[PDB]
RNA sequence: GCUAAACCUAGCCCCAAACCCCACCUUACUACCAAACCUUAGCCAAACCAUUUACAUAAAGUAUAGGCGAUAGAAAUUGAUGGCGCAAUAGAUAUAGUACCGCAAGGGAAAGAUGAAAAACAAGCAUAAUAUAGCAAGGACUAACCCCUAUACCUUCUGCAUAAUGAAUUAACUAGAAAUAACUUUGCAAGGAGAGCCAAAGCUAAGACCCCCGAAACCAGACGAGCUACCUAAGAACAGCUAAAAGAGCACACCCGUCUAUGUAGCAAAAUAGUGGGAAGAUUUAUAGGUAGAGGCGACAAACCUACCGAGCCUGGUGAUAGCUGGUUGUCCAAGAUAGAAUCUUAGUUCAACUUUAAAUUUGCCCACAGAACCCAAAUCCCCUU
RNA sequence: ACUGAACUCCUCACACCCAAUUGGACCAAUCUAUCACCCUAUAGAAGAACUAAUGUUAGUAUAAGUAACAUGAAAACAUUCU
RNA sequence: UCUCUUACUUUUAACCAGUGAAAUUGACCUGCCCGUGAAGAGGCGGGCAUAACACAGCAAGACGAGAAGACCCUAUGGAGCUUUAAUUUAUUAAUGCAAACACCUGCAUUAAAAAUUUCGGUUGGGGCG
């Protein structure tokens, strides 16, 4: 477990957590990739072959 | 608890042999339980060890030690059962082989000291052994005199081997 | 991230992740330039142009985005019209 | 200031 | 207590056997007699150095003794051996 | 400080000790200058039968028969006591036959009890 | 009491041999 | 294991009795620090890693993988020598004495385990013979596993458990995804 | 002296006892029955994990959901308590992220 | 262990036993049945889906009621449903800032109102919306026979109905004496409303009201056994003369 | 100086942690509740 | 050979099934006199904190909510015969809610072992004190010591015999719980799976992976004014002398506690001896009652509120939290040590760097020429051969 | 010249000397399946291993037979005396 | 009190007899000088010394034993207090507008009273950053 810290205490952040710095998954902006995913319509592909 | 030494005067030797030297008479005799210190009823063992019966008893009569009492009683019941049980023929006829105080069980109990502290008092408790022996008590180890001595020297330079070689 | 929510006991997902990236079926995480909707009238050309690509994710970031998003958002969708169905999949890709 | 700490009595008071 | 250890008895004699001739609590006491163990081991294995030094200094010195009883000094003696081709060792 | 011992009149104060009795029953009251007047009727009057000429004995000799314990029921007093009467009336209003509608006007009321023992 | 029959038997075997050495048969 | 489920439970220093107080105060004292008379390290505590609850040990192989051990079961045993076909169960007596003289003068194991298509018409004869005996054990087709097929030195099937049991193993070769529960109607499967 | 002086009283077993010669039987009932009863129904025990396996959380939310209702109000307590840690341990604690 | 029904259902098998079991069914099923309370504090939704703008996807809604805390002085008037809302505020109305415990309640008036069944006039502490409740019915009578216990919510709006009711279920001439036209016109006009007066004896009772009015009913002093044996003395008797 | 914090009087005993007190208000009833959930051979002081 | 050692069953744990005479609210256990219902909060997480933060299967951790962040989170729809438990420091606290402790709430133990019949080897010591010199042993030796070699252990450290921490010692108990994605091993295979889910060799199953003790604290509900602060009712005490009607003087009882000495685990968790202030008053004091903790009371000393009050005590939330301290228990082998950046951050953490493991294929290092700036040295980089 | 290492050689044998961390081979004891039947084997499990937490409980040491404690005198044990 | 301390009595004390604790304690076969060293050593290097044990004193050392001392610093630890620190007015007191025909209720505004929470970092001892 290592010596001391948070790492040994088993104390250490939540995950995406940067010791304060504003994490990478949240300085990143926000767009509409999944935007009513669960909306959009899928149909499963049948090849000719 | 352990009663071995109670036991030791049950052991029945084999009958021996006209052509044997007559072994000498063993009793084993003990008082459990005494209301003294182990470390204190050692003293009292320690000087009557080796000593004839009477003796022994000569010296615990005149000591002012409270132990010394008990070990009288203990030495006269020992001569008593000797003579009675242990067919041994003349009283005085009896040396102390072994003598030995054992700690016994012992109660709790609390010393009330000045601040609301506490110590815990042991309510000591000891045992008392006696082996009585039937014969004259052994002569005293005599002092290694110089020519003995410078004999166990004189050894010790022979002893000398070419030490690390062939 | 909850490792075990307490109604379910399963793994939830940071939707903070899903409001931000586009996980491709490769394995591949997508994403767009942060400031590339700020103060772009003093930004050159050709800033203005590399923010408003569409950016892969480091391996390690990748990693990251995988443990805290869930295996529901790591399947096959076959959208009808997906402008990213091409890039779904990785080809001609050696080691 | 710390009070002092009583053991309990039985430990104390038992007998043979 | 579903698994409890029951050789604790051994494990301790294991190490306490090669205490048996030490002084004081060290030979009776586990947790002095596995220190002192532990060193006497250490030490028996260090010693396996110092043994064949001490060796090879006795019998130079012994070399030395003799050869002044004749008169030559350790060094001509070795030295001219040597050169003798007599390859007789220091033991 | 002592919760486990029984409460007694010998344990609170001198008010406490003269309040608390010791279960023995009333005999009367209390009046001004705490004379106590003593109400006869209050006081229990032993009822002591004359045992002369009396044949039974605290013991029984161990020579009478066994029998079997039959412990008497309302059915069994009423064949018993009732019955006779009611069939001799009958084959030729039940105060007659002993039943009383209600306990009121009687010296011992059988219920709500009001006799000793 | 410790449940287990390895240890017992174990103890019992020194034993054994600890009686035999104080008091070794003729 | 799929089935156990052991019950073996422990209280962990919250669910142990009282320990609410902190024995002493942080300093002064004198003593080691703690919270309550009841953490691990007290005599009497709780246990800080010890079985909680019934756990189960539930899991499932894949029905053919079962399968496919109870083939390796019976190749295993007839390999062996150690399977016997019979015509039928049927016995002369229902006497155990006579059907362990029949297994010790066949050389059969020590332990006998007798299959039979169904429940129902497994012969009376051999049913009173079985049910006195421990190592002859007398199971149905559909009781059929491996552990007890282990467990048993000999295996004896008769000719209709046989193909009962070919029937069985095989429709899992040769058998499609299952789109719903095989409990449920299909086209081909009883 | 953690060791005892006498051999423990001899353990028999019985390993052609009714329970173990016929362990196991019916394990197979779904692939050899038509599929009608799954194996697990043969799972005789606590009904919150019959036929089911998770870690403790999962296990005292599984018992809470399931019997939470018919519990003792102690013992609910005591599971409520032990959720709530579980929950907190496995989130926030652990050497992993 | 286990109990072996949940603690939820703890309060029905009390009812399906003792003397509880022995109460009217009708009075029963009327205790057992609950009906969600006509909205008072909040504006339910106009139908059962609704159709998001955020996503423009049809998704179900449901109403769920502002929880009501009714002061036992209520239970001395006639609040049309209306009570105390115990809850919570964000403090200017924007969640971001702090959130303060608020109470709302309902503005009480004395007025006086007159039962034409009862004949009488009684002061209650009332509200706006039972004053507007009671003028859409035409009048306190039809008011207190029309709403239900739920939405009425008051054990004197229910003592109310079950004297309306057992009034009209036996007719009773004390309805303005001597003036039998009058009478029969007033229980015309509230005719619709009866129901039997073995009903009407139990609407509106709390279910420790309903218990004690269950153990006068059935409290008989035991008939001594004198009477008993006498009667079953008396039967065989008969028996064997007749055989 | 300090330690006989006790001055005993049973009037005060009985007055302050008494049957009919502990009876007097509901927390008092719920205090003798949880002594004969517990067990405790006295109820009250 | 003493102390002692052991033992097997008292019981308990998890499930299943099943729904369980008299006295006594007054001072309880005393024979008998004219009035309930009303949002939990807080800790904690967000690395502070202020909005916020969990209390059958599948859909699905999806739609949604959210300082849109920590996290929270549906619904439509689907249909659902016992112990790889403990066995007296364990298992219930339990032999018992007893003893004992506290005014009260409340806290809360310990331990027993023969027989068919009782009408039969730890430590510590002693046997046996001790011989120059030395981490107490090792090499040895004929020989215990003598001779030569040897700076206890753990933890924390750049570095400890260190005169840094812990440890008297024996026995017992006492501390790594798990998803994601990987890897290995099977099964089947463009399909796998016992509905749901996954799938561009996947899929199913298994194996393997994440500690213990400790705060001051916060909130809720109880219990406390038999101590003490103040007050209420109705009581009591104040010798003697002087002065006369005194918040007067000297000085007993009484109250207090100026100074000194003793005591400092004490006689005492605040005392003793002497000395001293008041001692008819705003005095001292017995009895009962009252004020209760985001409160009381206070001639304000932040005094007192049951010996530890800048905010009581008990229980509960609670196994609070702790980037801090300490601890983290079988054998053996192997690889294995520091470029930096950001951070309410420098006692920490994320990334990078280094390190470990497994796999793929192909150049890696060393390095000959040639080559790398003008302004205004050592060397380095690149680099075929080797 | 000689002395001088765990460097090197020599006879034999070789995985057998780095903190944190990481990989691997084994394994004490317990229970379960099946063996075994003077103590075991192949597997499955887990409250699975203590020279250390001013660790908890119990025992006994050290300080230490130390600090500390106590009974006015004689006597016929009637009594008297200080 | 002291120059300047002395004499005696009691207690304590020491010995004999009974009873019998506490902090403390890694193991100890527990020396001095110089040097060395995590920087002031009984334990390491070079010298010196050195039979074995009790008993009574002493307090120079064992950085002596007693409270994870006193003092200082740190913690995205607390808590008490003050405020023109931030956020509020849930609560009371006022008014105003509604509702009803002064009281009650709802909504506003102003105060009093409080409640929650925080008090960044690197540097600077004789400053005014
Ligand atoms: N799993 C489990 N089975 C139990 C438990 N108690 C009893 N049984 C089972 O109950 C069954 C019947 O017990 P018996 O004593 O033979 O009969 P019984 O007295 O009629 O049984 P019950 O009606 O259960 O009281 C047996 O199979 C027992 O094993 C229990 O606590 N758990
Ligand atoms: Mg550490
Ligand atoms: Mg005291
Ligand atoms: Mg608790
Ligand atoms: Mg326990
Ligand atoms: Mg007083
Ligand atoms: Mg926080
Ligand atoms: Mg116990
Ligand atoms: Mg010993
Ligand atoms: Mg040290
Ligand atoms: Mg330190
Ligand atoms: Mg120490
Ligand atoms: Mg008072
Ligand atoms: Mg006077
Ligand atoms: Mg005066
Ligand atoms: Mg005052
Ligand atoms: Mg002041
Ligand atoms: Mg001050
Ligand atoms: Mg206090
Ligand atoms: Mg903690
Ligand atoms: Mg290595
Ligand atoms: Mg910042
Ligand atoms: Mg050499
Ligand atoms: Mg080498
Ligand atoms: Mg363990
Ligand atoms: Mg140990
Ligand atoms: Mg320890
Ligand atoms: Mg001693
Ligand atoms: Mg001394
Ligand atoms: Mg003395
Ligand atoms: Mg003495
Ligand atoms: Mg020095
Ligand atoms: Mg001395
Ligand atoms: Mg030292
Ligand atoms: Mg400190």
């Amino acid at each position: 477990r290592g010596h001391k810290g948070e790492r040994q205490r088993g104390t250490r952040p939540r995950l995406g957590f940067e010791g304060g710095q504003t994490p990478f998954y949240i300085r990143i902006p926000k767009y509409g990739f999944n935007e009513g995913h669960s909306f959009r319509r899928q149909y499963k592909p049948l090849s000719l072959n | 608890i352990s009663r071995k030494w109670e036991k030791k005067n049950k052991i029945v030797y084999p009958p021996q042999l006209p052509g044997e030297p007559r072994r000498p008479a063993e009793i084993y005799h003990c008082r459990r339980q005494i209301k003294y210190s182990k470390d204190k009823m050692w003293y009292l063992a320690k000087l009557i060890r080796g000593m004839s019966i009477d003796q022994a008893l000569a010296q615990l009569e005149f000591n002012d030690k409270k132990g010394a009492k008990i070990i009288k009683e203990v030495l006269l019941e020992a001569q008593d059962m000797a003579v009675r049980d242990h067919n041994v023929e003349f009283r005085s006829n009896l040396y102390i082989a072994e003598s030995t105080s054992g700690r016994g069980q012992c109660l709790k109990r609390i010393r009330y000291h000045g601040r609301g502290r506490f110590g815990i008092m042991e309510k000591v408790y000891c045992h008392y052994f006696v082996k009585l022996v039937e014969g004259p008590p052994p002569p005293p180890e005599p002092p290694k005199t110089a020519v003995a001595h410078a004999k166990e020297y004189i050894q010790q330079l022979r002893s000398r081997t070419i030490v690390h070689t062939l | 991230l909850t490792y075990f929510s307490a109604r379910k006991g399963k793994r939830k997902t940071v939707k903070a992740v899903i409001d931000r990236f586009l996980r491709l079926h490769c394995g591949l995480w997508v994403r767009r330039k942060a400031g590339y909707k700020k103060k772009l009238w003093k930004k050159t050309p050709a800033r203005k142009k590399r923010l408003r690509e569409f950016v892969f994710c480091n391996k390690t970031q990748s990693k990251l985005l995988d443990k805290m998003t869930t295996s529901f958002w790591k399947r096959r969708n076959w959208y009808v019209d997906d402008p990213y169905q091409k890039y779904h999949d990785r080809t001609n890709l050696k080691v | 200031f710390t009070p002092p700490i009583y053991q309990p009595k039985f430990k104390t008071e038992k007998e043979f | 207590l579903r698994n409890r250890v029951t050789d604790r008895y051994f494990r301790i004699q294991e190490v306490l056997k090669h205490a048996r001739h030490f002084r004081g609590r060290k030979n009776r006491c586990y947790r002095l007699a596995v220190r002192t163990v532990i060193r006497a081991f250490v030490k028996c294995t260090k010693a396996r150095y110092l043994k064949k030094k001490n060796m090879r200094t006795l019998w130079i010195n012994r070399i030395t003794a003799a050869s002044q009883e004749h008169g030559l000094k350790y060094p001509a003696l070795i030295g001219n051996l040597v050169k003798c081709q007599v390859e007789l060792n220091r033991k | 400080a002592d919760r486990m011992s029984k409460w007694t009149s010998k344990r609170g104060p001198r008010s406490f000790r003269g309040r608390k009795g010791r279960g023995a029953k009333g005999i009367g009251f209390l009046t001004s200058g705490w004379r106590f007047v003593q109400i006869k009727e209050m006081v229990p009057e032993f009822v002591v039968p004359d045992l002369t000429g009396f044949k039974l004995k605290p013991y029984v000799s161990y020579l009478a028969p066994e029998s079997e314990e039959t412990p008497l029921t309302a059915a069994q007093l009423f064949s018993e006591a009732v019955a006779p009467a009611i069939e001799k009336d009958f084959k030729d209003n039940l105060e007659k036959y002993g039943f009383e509608p209600t306990q009121e006007g009687k010296l011992f009321q059988l219920y709500p009890r009001n006799f000793l023992r | 009491v410790k449940k287990g029959f390895r240890a017992a038997f174990r103890f019992q075997k020194e034993l054994e041999r600890q009686r035999l050495l104080r008091c070794p048969p003729p | 294991n799929f089935k156990r489920i052991s019950y073996a439970k422990t209280k962990t220093r919250a669910e142990v009795r009282g320990g609410g107080r902190k024995p002493w105060p942080q300093k002064g004292t004198g003593r080691a620090r703690h919270g309550s008379i009841r953490s691990p390290l007290w005599r009497g505590g709780g246990v800080a890693h010890g079985p909680r609850g019934p756990t189960s040990y539930y899991y499932m192989l894949p029905m053919k993988v079962r399968a496919l051990g109870l083939k390796v079961a019976l190749t295993v045993k007839l390999a062996q020598d150690d399977l016997h076909i019979m015509d039928s169960l049927e016995l002369p007596t229902g006497d155990p004495q006579y059907l362990t003289e029949l297994a010790h003068y066949r050389r059969w194991g020590d332990s006998v385990l007798l299959v039979d298509l169904t429940h129902e018409e497994m012969p009376q004869s051999i049913v009173e013979a079985t049910s006195r005996l421990k190592t002859f054990n007398l199971i149905p087709a559909v009781g059929l596993n491996v552990h007890s097929m282990l467990k048993h030195q000999t295996l004896v099937l008769t000719l209709p458990t046989v193909a009962f049991l070919e029937d069985k193993l095989l429709w899992q070769d040769s058998r499609y995804r299952p789109l719903y529960p095989f409990s449920l109607p299909y086209s081909d499967f009883p | 002296i953690g060791i005892r002086l006498t051999l423990p009283p001899p353990k028999v077993v019985d390993r052609w006892n009714e329970k173990r010669a016929m362990f196991g039987v019916y394990d197979n009932i779904g692939i050899l029955g038509n599929f009608e009863k799954h194996p697990k129904e043969l799972i005789r025990g606590p009904i919150w994990l019959r036929g089911w396996k998770g870690n403790e959380l999962q296990r005292c939310i599984r018992k809470r959901k399931m019997v939470g209702s018919r519990m003792f109000a102690d013992d609910l307590h005591n599971l409520n308590k032990r959720i709530r840690y579980l929950y907190k341990h496995f989130n926030r604690h652990g050497k992993f992220r | 262990p286990l109990h072996k029904y949940p603690v939820w259902l703890w309060k029905r098998l009390q009812l399906r036993e003792g003397i509880c079991s022995r109460l009217p069914g009708h009075y029963l099923r009327s205790l057992e049945e609950e009906r969600t309370p006509t909205p008072v504090h909040y504006r339910p939704h106009g139908a059962k889906f609704k159709i998001n703008p955020k996503n423009g996807q049809r998704e179900r809604v449901e109403d769920v009621p502002i929880p009501i805390y009714f002061p036992p002085e209520s239970q001395r008037g006639l609040w049309g449903g209306e009570g105390w809302i115990l809850g919570q505020i964000y403090a200017n109305n924007d969640k971001l800032s702090k959130r303060l415990k608020k109470v709302w309640k309902p503005q009480l008036f004395e007025r006086e109102f007159y039962s034409e069944i009862l004949d009488k006039k009684f002061t209650v502490t009332v509200t706006m919306r039972t004053l507007d409740l009671i003028d859409e019915a035409y009048g306190l009578d039809f008011y207190i026979l029309k709403t239900p216990k739920e939405d009425l919510c008051s054990k004197f709006g229910m003592d109310l109905k079950r004297g309306m009711l057992l009034r009209l279920a036996r007719q009773d001439p004390q309805l303005h004496p001597e003036d039998p036209e009058r009478r029969a016109a007033i229980y015309d006009k509230y005719k619709e409303f009866a129901i039997p007066e073995e009903e009407a004896e139990w609407v509106g009772l709390t279910l420790e009201e309903a218990i004690e009015k269950q153990r006068l009913l059935e409290e008989k002093d035991p008939v001594p056994l004198f009477k008993i044996y006498v009667a079953e003395l008396i039967q065989q008797l008969q028996q064997q003369a007749l055989s | 100086a300090r330690g006989n914090e006790y001055q005993p009087s049973n009037i005060k005993r009985k007055n302050k942690h008494g049957w009919v007190r502990r009876l007097s208000t509901p927390a008092g009833v719920q205090v003798i509740l949880r002594r004969m959930l517990k067990g405790r051979k006295s109820l009250s002081h």
